[PDB]
RNA sequence: AACGAGGAAUUCCUAGUAAGCGCAAGUCAUCAGCUUGCGUUGAUUACGUCCCUGCCCUUCACAC
């Protein structure tokens, strides 16, 4: 099972690695849970990701 | 009352190359191969002939022995798991050239010939069958991860990993997947040289292994395993 | 910004320091401006998340 | 190095 | 209750085929594909997967490269069609792509009765990779929507080019196939496959 | 807006011209008996209609669909809408 | 006089001159048929103004279309936004307003370059 | 090798199934459902192909101990499949029971 | 599998050119080098003069 | 004999751009072992970040 979480924040000024974007997802299952993430891709806000793991929280990658 | 394929006349296995990716297959890649070449007349660099031109290149010479992939890859062309055109070989020299081995080829069994045909490979950039035909040595383009099958399991053999048995190792992996080996020819190293494209490392005994020993040790393994004899 | 990046479990950490910073009342009134500023935006930023939870203890804490 | 609020989270 | 907005039969001085009035009638891709019933399955890849606005054919002359995410706004056969030139021989040839693709689709609807664009929209969703790895070793991170359109219209076209490469198989065959192994989920895909080793070497590295 | 002009016959079909062209453009035909009253709110969505069978229509101008249907006790003889309030009035047989 | 109007349709270096006028629906291009307009896989491309407003509207008028320069496709954009402008602008002369005004809107709806020019002016970054 | 064309365009080959090493000698669409074709051979099992899936067969009709030259799907049970051999046997399968054994 | 033998030159030299197994086609060979790089040395030294 | 799309390294590139195709002219320097124009077809990927690498800048209300 795989869930599905929403961008509700882009942050900024967090010291990722290039090409790496840290942002802020809300889980469409529980809109009151919220979750950081590491993302790839060019990313927005209010696109939603599917997130394989919901436990990690996102560190730095520098 | 299976009936029998229409004819049974023996017919040779298809020779297996990187342009082929769907084909269950063991790959064996030789890295930190040790192949350089150097003017007197161009000579493949070695750690008994050739000291003093090494020490003014500052190469420590410890870290230069082609004779070991030589011997690897008489004992892997020569087992019966190439004659059943099973294996194809990568070599990653250390410099950072990509060689692919055509399992047809032949290689010289004396050493002093093996190292004339790799200056000549290194510099012409291909070797040729004496009947011109198809090309059995060809240097190709870096990553390795491009070339090796669509679907593949990658090893390292590690002392420090756990040992494991490679018949049962084989036997548990998928059928249309294939296994790729990356043995390090260097004598002495750390074996880091895979860490960036393997995704596990197997050790293959408790006691140390030379690399020509352990390919041939991996190699017997996945005869039993598909039943090549 | 930096609050931002916080999660949220660190936001009930950063709320059980402003309880404890406020039985010190010498250390209160030396940063009480910084310590609205932040605890304020904290509140502010998360505010949907912090209402959902019905944690009994945090609601004494925000009293 | 470390930057603001990855600095105070570890405080 | 009947509403009536013509009295008169229409018959114009110009003959016109029946089918291109039956195309009055609803815009289908080529004439012969309805969007009306196409679907994108995964909630994600909608708002990136674009196919509520009919077209009748691929090319569009469309501006998209202006603005940051305007290639979501492109139909996404037309998406498909701009991947399939390349290699330096196929540039600037998109009359030769379209036609691959109407020859794809119509080979899609023969082997398999479902409707095509379906068959197209199906793949792409079921190929896109999830879950991906950057370099420090590896760290596995997530993967924007709009990358997972991106990679997946690469990963199909790379994996019908390459198929079809020094083989009897034509372009349109090869890519027919891999849109319907793709649609399956099958691992005979080559894309599937590729999605499936990247997702498998971010779970290690996770 | 002064674009259309609806006209409603005794056999009860609803026609509708334009005032500059004089062309026909759309014809609603739901009752049976005479339309005695037609009438479309300000923003020309909603149209209304009321007859001598009872029955009064709803319909959607724009879109040109039947929202509902209405049926009264008596014959209706006459309509006024008022469009600043979306009421109106219907002068029954009864 | 017989009412007719005129429009213009650009495409790079394509040019379309389109004549409107009363008539019985007969759509040229070149002096042929418009189903005779290539290439026949962008056909459908010259179809999407009649098929978008329907062909009723045509039945009425003879449009003649007139096209040079540029290459095949450009010569297609030009034919399609000429004759788009072309219905257009004689529904405003010689037809209702509110007719035109659904017009525009269904082919602003579906491609905005059917009545604009789209011309990619070059830009210094 | 059972070749797949289509009708009207000797120059596309839609799909190529090597249905077994030996003779096959009768291909035949199945009348009900258009995506699964039969085929039967000199192996004497009649493979039941799918256009979609040509790697493997669906169903794979065993039984015949002589050559099967003809085939046959019986109008309202497209369930139903006949094959006769040379043994002089007519065998019935059906295709919606596991198979591979003749009703 | 089939089995065949690489085809290689002993004491290889790249630097070396590549043997011919005609010995005209290598001499003429040779001397359309050899004007080749005269005419072109020549042909600088004159336009140096000149200037 | 040579060759079947070209190794290691290294360079360039963001929309009518990369790439493909042809047609003209030869404009006091340059160019024909070619140069410059003109039209035709026309994409993939980013349009974020200062994590790495370099260059650079700093130390009249209200609110801060």
């Amino acid at each position: 099972p795989v869930t599905l979480a929403k961008v509700i924040k882009v942050l900024g000024r967090t010291g990722s690695r290039g090409g790496v974007t840290q942002v802020r997802v809300e889980f469409l299952e529980d809109t009151s849970r919220t979750i950081v993430r590491n993302v790839k891709g060019p990313v927005r806000e209010n696109d939603i990701l599917v997130l394989m793991e919901s436990e990690r929280e996102a560190r730095r990658l520098r | 009352q299976k009936a029998l394929p229409a004819s049974l006349v023996p017919q040779a296995p298809p020779v297996l190359t990187s342009k082929d990716k769907i084909t269950k297959r063991m790959i064996v890649v030789l890295a930190m191969a040790s192949l350089e070449t150097h003017k007197i007349k161009y000579v493949l660099l070695n750690c008994d002939d050739h000291q003093g031109l090494l020490k003014k290149m500052g190469r420590d010479i410890s870290e230069a022995r082609p004779d070991i992939t030589h011997q690897c890859l008489l004992t892997l062309l020569d087992s019966p798991i190439n004659k059943a055109g099973k294996l194809q070989v990568y070599i990653q020299t250390s410099r950072g050239i990509l060689i692919e081995v055509n399992p047809t080829v032949r290689i010289p069994r004396t050493f002093k010939r093996f190292s004339g045909l790799m200056v000549q490979l290194l510099h012409k950039l291909s070797i040729r069958s004496v009947n011109s035909e198809e090309k059995l040595l060809k240097v190709i383009k870096n990553p390795i991860t491009d070339h090796l099958p669509t679907k593949c399991r990658k090893v390292t053999l590690s002392f420090d990993a756990p040992v494991i048995r490679v018949q049962d190792y084989i036997e548990k992996l998928d059928d249309d997947e294939s296994i790729c080996v990356f043995v390090g020819a260097m004598a002495r190293g750390k074996d880091n040289f895979a860490d960036e494209y393997v995704d596990e490392k197997v050790g293959l005994s408790n006691y140390p292994l030379s690399a020509s020993v352990a390919c041939s040790k991996f190699c017997h393994g996945a005869e039993d395993a598909w039943n090549i004899l | 910004d930096a609050l931002m990046v916080m999660p949220f479990s660190y936001v009930l950490k950063f709320l059980k320091f402003i309880d404890t910073v406020m039985q010190n009342k010498t250390l209160l009134h030396s940063h009480l401006p910084l310590i609205c500023k932040n605890l304020f935006f904290i509140i502010k930023f998360n505010h949907k998340e912090l209402v959902s939870q019905k944690n009994e203890e945090l609601k004494l804490q925000i009293n | 190095s470390l930057k603001a609020g990855e600095r105070l989270m570890e405080a | 209750f009947e509403v009536v907005e013509e009295f008169t039969p229409v018959v114009l001085a110009t003959p016109i085929p029946e089918e291109v009035q039956q195309a009055q009638t609803e815009i289908k891709l080529f004439n012969k594909w309805s969007f009306e019933e196409v679907e994108v399955k995964d909630a994600s890849l909608v708002d990136y997967v674009q196919v509520r606005q009919p077209i009748f054919v691929a090319h569009t002359a469309g501006r998209y490269a202006n603005k940051r995410f305007r290639k979501a706004q492109c139909p996404i056969i037309e998406r498909l069609t701009n991947s399939l030139m390349m290699n330096g021989r196929n540039n600037g040839k998109k009359l030769k792509a379209v036609r691959i693709i109407k020859h794809t689709l119509d080979i899609i609807n023969v082997l398999t009765d479902q409707n095509p664009i379906q068959v197209v929209v199906d793949a792409i969703t079921n190929t896109g990779p999830r879950e991906d790895t950057t370099r420090v070793r590896r760290q596995a991170v997530d993967v924007s929507p709009l990358r997972r359109v991106n990679q997946a219209i690469a990963l199909l076209t790379i994996g019908a080019r390459e198929a079809a490469f020094r083989n009897i198989k034509t372009i349109a065959e090869t890519l027919a196939e891999e849109l319907i192994n793709a649609a399956k989920g099958s691992s005979t895909s080559y894309a599937i496959k590729k999605k499936d080793e990247l997702e498998r070497v971010a779970k290690s590295n996770r | 807006c002064g674009n259309f002009g609806f006209i409603g016959s005794s056999n009860g079909s609803i026609t509708i011209y334009n005032m500059q062209s004089g062309i026909l453009r759309k014809k609603y035909k739901l009752h049976k008996r005479a339309v005695t009253g037609i009438s479309l709110d300000g923003m020309n969505r909603k149209m209304v209609s009321c007859g001598l069978d009872g029955i009064v229509g709803f319909y959607d101008f724009n879109k040109s669909t039947l929202l509902g249907k209405l049926k009264l006790d008596a014959p209706i003889t006459a309509m006024v809408y008022h469009r600043s309030s979306d009421l109106f009035a219907l002068a029954l047989d009864d | 006089a017989v009412p007719s109007v005129q429009t213009f349709g650009k495409k790079k270096s394509a040019t379309a001159v389109a004549h409107v006028k009363a008539g019985k629906g007969l759509i040229k291009v070149n002096g042929s048929p418009i189903t005779l307009v290539e290439p026949e896989i962008l056909r459908f491309k010259v179809y999407e103004p009649l098929l978008l407003v329907g062909l009723d509207k045509f039945s009425n008028i003879d449009i003649r279309v007139r096209v040079t320069g540029g290459g095949h496709v450009s010569q297609v954009y030009a034919i399609r936004q000429a004759i788009a402008k072309g219905l257009v602008a004689y529904h405003q002369k010689y037809v209702d307003e509110q007719s035109k005004n659904e017009l525009k809107k269904a082919f602003t709806s579906y491609d905005r370059t059917l009545l604009i020019a789209d011309s990619r002016r070059p830009e210094p970054k | 090798l059972v070749s797949v064309y289509d009708s009207y365009n000797p120059r596309t080959i839609l799909l190529s199934i090597n249905a077994s090493t030996h003779p096959t000698h009768v291909t035949k669409f199945h009348t009900q459902d258009n995506k699964i074709l039969a085929t039967a051979s000199d192996d004497r099992v009649t493979r039941l192909w799918d256009i979609s899936n040509a790697y493997e067969p669906q169903l794979e009709l065993t039984g015949a101990t002589d050559y099967v030259r003809t085939l046959s799907f019986i109008p309202a049970a497209p369930h139903l499949v006949a094959t006769g051999s040379y043994d002089g046997l007519i065998r019935l399968y059906d295709t919606r029971s596991s198979g591979s054994t003749p009703i | 599998i089939p089995t065949h033998a690489p085809k290689y030159e002993e004491n290889f030299n790249p630097d070396k050119k590549s043997y011919d197994p005609d010995r005209t086609r290598s001499e003429i060979n040779k001397m359309k080098a050899q004007l080749k790089k005269e005419r072109k040395f020549t042909m600088k030294e004159i336009r140096k003069d000149a200037k």
